[PDB]
């Protein structure tokens, strides 16, 4: 995350962190239920064997609320390709159920029609992650969040040098220096409605970070609600 | 506007059936007796920050 703020105690309980064999985070994810995690398909390439950590807000030390979970089944969408980055979505079924507590709780899955009409028409969304604080730099050791405005679909298609498919949407600022970055991929993008946070996106990609004339690209969750449903059964 | 009018007074999901407002909740919530509010069934309902 570039810009934005630190997630304070209990503010982003649905954040998950994929860690490699060296216990270092390479990507993010979203808690969907005691057994399921939502993330990006391109993250499944950032490492061979990885685990999921929840309840963490500061990577440097261990507060006592963290928990590492092993992945039982990896469910990546079969239409994903690094050539386009379309269908950038995956679901992880954990071996052990997540125990909800302070800083550990699921985000809500909304109904398609209502979400597109009521959530994505709101002004902004919320993105989070332990990613880079500057286009060039080391990952963050603190969990950060950032409010990013929904960008006109036409405006973003115009500003991109790659095809924005119907499985993606843009969020961010044209010139302002705030945006997600390397390391936040697969992380959560949620939208608030009456003090309730619904999952509306998945951190997917961007041309640089916070660059002028460039926005953030997210996987459109309302496009995969049934896919997600099936995944949480098989 | 029904659903287009302040979400039809629903706490969460709003649908229009028979040209009337029908509210519904996400998994883990129960529709209250007024048929509009959504009541959580556990201590860690989805979508809520754990602020306590
Ligand atoms: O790794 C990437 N960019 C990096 C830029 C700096 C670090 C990363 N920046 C991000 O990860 C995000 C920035 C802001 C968000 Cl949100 S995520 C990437 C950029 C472009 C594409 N890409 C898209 C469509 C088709 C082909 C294609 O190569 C894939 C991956």
């Amino acid at each position: 995350i570039v810009g934005g703020q630190e997630c304070k105690d209990g503010e982003c309980p649905w954040q998950a962190l994929l860690i490699n064999e060296e216990n270092e985070g390479f990507c993010g994810g979203t808690i969907l239920s005691e057994f399921y995690i939502l993330t990006a398909a391109h993250c499944l390439y950032q490492a061979k064997r990885f685990k999921v950590r929840v309840g963490d807000r500061n990577t440097e030390q261990e507060e006592g609320g963290e928990a590492v979970h092993e992945v039982e089944v990896v469910i990546k969408h079969n239409r994903f390709t690094k050539e386009t980055y379309d269908f950038d979505i995956a679901v992880l079924r954990l071996k052990t159920p997540i125990t909800f507590r302070m800083n550990v709780a699921p985000a809500c899955l909304p109904e398609r029609d209502w979400a597109e009409s009521t959530l994505m028409t709101q002004k902004t969304g919320i993105v989070s992650g332990f990613g880079r604080t500057h286009e060039k730099g080391r990952q963050s050791t603190r969990l950060k969040m950032l409010e990013v405005p929904y960008v006109d679909r036409n405006s973003c298609k115009l500003s991109s040098s790659f095809i924005i498919t119907q499985n993606m949407f843009c969020a961010g600022y044209d010139t302002k220096q705030e945006d997600a970055c390397q390391g936040d991929s697969g992380g959560p993008h949620v939208t608030r409605f009456k003090d309730t946070y619904f999952v509306t996106g998945i951190v997917s990609w961007g041309e640089g970070c916070a660059r002028k004339g460039k926005y953030g690209i997210y996987t459109k969750v309302t496009a995969f609600l049934k896919w997600i449903d099936r995944s949480m059964k098989t | 506007k029904l659903c287009s009018l302040d979400n039809g007074d629903c706490d969460q999901f709003c649908h229009e059936e028979q040209n009337s407002v029908v509210c519904s909740c996400a998994r883990g919530y129960t529709l209250a007796d007024n048929g509009k509010a959504c009541i959580p069934t556990g201590p860690y309902p989805c979508g809520k920050q754990t602020l306590e």
